[PDB]
């Protein structure tokens, strides 16, 4: 609904470390203490596409990155403004969908940026205040483009796309809906 | 330097 926000960070963090040999759960607090959003209420098609976008931006910046830990000084939770320079022209500069998973694959990739000093305790820090911006910065902004629903609908997860359309090459059909949009309670 | 500027940039990109 609005805090599953959360997950698309959270998830994204966790896969940062995955490829680096770390732990997000060892190093983590944010669904570790307390329970924010569930493991992937609306998320599990965002979150799902999330990531295909959000490695989208990797490999781009991927050039920079290693070096670029110098440049934003990855140390303290300080490091959050240093990811501050980027997400203030992330944000500016034309936030739409795609841009936004820009925000979070940094800010992934920016959890690993601590971790390479040994300082992988910005882990959760980093998602926290990740997941916060969005909640507060981005998701108005995402909810004026039809939220993460919408995300999926434009750029989802083509993996479980190209999963659904082999069966759909042969055309299924046969498929009446009598629901209308998602309810709520 | 950069990031800023260059995520800025490069965020562009998620698209094309
Ligand atoms: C110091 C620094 O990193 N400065 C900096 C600033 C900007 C960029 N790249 N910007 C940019 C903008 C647009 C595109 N392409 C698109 O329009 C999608 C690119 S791309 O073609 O490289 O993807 C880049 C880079 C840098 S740099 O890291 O110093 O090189």
């Amino acid at each position: 609904m609005s805090q599953s926000n959360r997950e698309l960070v959270v998830d994204f963090l966790s896969y940062k470390l995955s490829q680096k040999g770390y732990s997000w759960s060892q190093f983590s607090d944010v669904e570790e203490n307390r329970t924010e959003a569930p493991e992937g209420t609306e998320s599990e098609a965002v979150k799902q596409a999330l990531r295909e976008a959000g490695d989208e931006f990797e490999l781009r910046y991927r050039r920079a990155f290693s070096d670029l830990t110098s440049q934003l000084h990855i140390t303290p939770g300080t490091a959050y403004q240093s990811f501050e320079q980027v997400v203030n022209e992330l944000f500016r500069d034309g936030v739409n969908w795609g841009r936004i998973v820009a925000f979070f694959s940094f800010g992934g990739a920016l959890c690993v940026e601590s971790v390479d000093k040994e300082m992988q305790v910005l882990v959760s820090r980093i998602a926290a205040w990740m997941a916060t911006y969005l909640n507060d910065h981005l998701e108005p902004w995402i909810q004026e483009n039809g939220g993460w629903d919408t995300f999926v609908e434009l750029y989802g997860n083509n993996a479980a796309a190209e999963s659904r359309k082999g069966q759909e090459r042969l055309e299924h059909h046969h498929h009446h809906h009598l629901e209308h949009h998602h309810h709520h309670h | 330097g950069c990031v800023g500027r260059a995520l800025a940039a490069f965020g562009d990109c998620i698209n094309r």
